[PDB]
């Protein structure tokens, strides 16, 4: 069993989408269907479900009449047309069967922004006498001002990674995203190791490697 | 309509404990529940229907008793794969999510390592000045990040994120990022990171001197 789900992507506020959910493993019309979405570190939201031969429909508060949820029992799909989003329905957008919810779909994000596709500027986070500590020194990379996500950093093509931290990406408010990604390294060796993050912005097409020399 | 609590917000216990959690309801619902389990980017994992029925292939060791308005989800011996957020779910009538419980492992407490990062030059140039923070390998989760310019109180101005617990020290570590105009970077003085944490016997600060 497996559900699929698809759509996702980058739409202007107050324009439309459509997500499918394909669903293989069993025969689709002996379960109720639902969608489930979640926001960037939030909890689950219900946002309606499908009854199992299409009769009986209900959505959630937030709906508000702008979605709606059907279902084709022949092709063992369901749908979820999205005609005027808000930024407030930025969420990753789930599949599940219901009679309790056993079989969901990976999801598919929705990103709803007036905000244009941009490559990150990587900046130094230099270490320096207040980025260390008995020894100890921590340096990185600001990923700043990209947009859309994601931003995939590794250190030294992948040769270092006890210390890495690579924090969650958060949403500026000029709608841009920017995240930064830190090592802890001993400081005796800043002289002799070179440190770089090799960073990946796949949708704008941007692969930058960005040395981190002490100041 | 039914809206629904989950009690505590959050959650910590030692592997091999006992991690109790209560989830309440805007009505009398029964006994018609759902648990779900949701580890970090992946989908939620049904536990419990009906309250008290496990699912298939869900380890004894997850139980749970329901009473109409108060419910208890219960991880009789906490294991590593069980540090997750845990939502209720009622439907009685209509279907909603609780809020959740993030269940994480305890360790002794740990004071966050700070590190201040003054804004690039390469970055002054674009006509940004972004000063960067960092709380390292602290432990609980909760902290506090207060930012000061020349001693004011920064307040909106500033985003952070937090890593997962880390898998083999179990600590988390914050980034903080205050946002300011070059212009109004070049136009003061001292900038300052104040942690605030339970390891912390006063609030440790971070500063540096524009130059």
């Amino acid at each position: 069993v497996k559900l699929v789900e698809s759509g996702g992507g980058v739409v202007q506020p107050g324009r439309s989408l459509r997500l499918s959910c394909a669903g293989s493993g069993f025969a689709f019309d002996n379960y109720a269907m639902h969608w489930v979405r979640q926001a960037p570190g939030k909890g689950l939201e219900w946002v309606a479900v499908i009854s199992l031969e299409g009769r009986n429909k209900y959505y959630a508060g937030p709906a508000k009449g702008r979605f709606s949820i059907s279902r084709d029992n022949s092709r063992n799909t369901v749908h979820l047309q999205m005609n005027s989003l808000r930024p407030e329905d930025t969420a990753v957008y789930f599949c599940a069967r219901d009679m309790g919810m056993d079989v969901w779909g990976q999801g598919t994000t929705v990103i709803v922004s007036s905000a244009s596709t941009k490559g990150p500027s990587v900046f130094p986070l230099a270490p320096s006498s207040k980025s260390t500590s008995g020894g100890t020194a921590a340096l990185g990379c600001l990923v700043k001002d990209y947009f859309p996500e994601p931003v995939t950093v590794s250190w030294n093509s992948g040769a270092l990674t006890s210390g890495v931290h690579t924090f969650p990406a958060v949403l500026q408010s000029s709608g841009l995203y920017s995240l930064s990604s830190v090592v802890t390294v001993p400081s005796s060796s800043l002289g002799t190791q070179t440190y770089i993050c090799n960073v990946n912005h796949k949708p704008s097409n941007t692969k930058v490697d960005k040395k981190v020399e002490p100041k | 309509d039914i809206q629904m609590t989950q009690s505590p917000s959050s959650l910590s216990a030692s592997v091999g404990d006992s991690v109790t959690i209560t989830c309440q309801a805007s009505q009398d619902i029964n006994q018609f529940v759902s648990w779900y389990q949701q580890k970090p980017g992946k989908p939620p994992k049904l536990l419990i229907y009906d309250a008290s029925n496990l699912e298939s292939g869900v380890p004894s060791r997850f139980s749970g008793s329901g009473s109409g308005t108060h419910f208890t989800f219960t991880i009789s011996s906490l294991q590593p794969d069980d540090i997750a957020t845990y939502y209720c779910q009622q439907y009685e009538n209509l279907f909603t999510f609780g809020p959740g419980t993030k269940v994480d492992i305890k360790r002794t407490v740990a004071a966050p390592s700070v590190f201040i990062f003054p804004p690039s030059d390469e970055q002054l140039k674009s006509g940004t000045a972004s000063v960067v923070c960092l709380l390292n390998n602290f432990y609980p989760r909760e902290a506090k990040v207060q930012w000061k310019v020349d001693n004011a109180l920064q307040s909106g101005n500033s985003q952070e994120s937090v890593t997962e617990q880390d898998s083999k020290d179990s600590t988390y570590s914050l980034s903080s990022t205050l946002t300011l105009s070059k212009a109004d970077y070049e136009k003061h003085k001292v900038y300052a990171c104040e942690v605030t944490h339970q390891g912390l016997s006063s609030p440790v600060t971070k500063s540096f001197n524009r130059g």
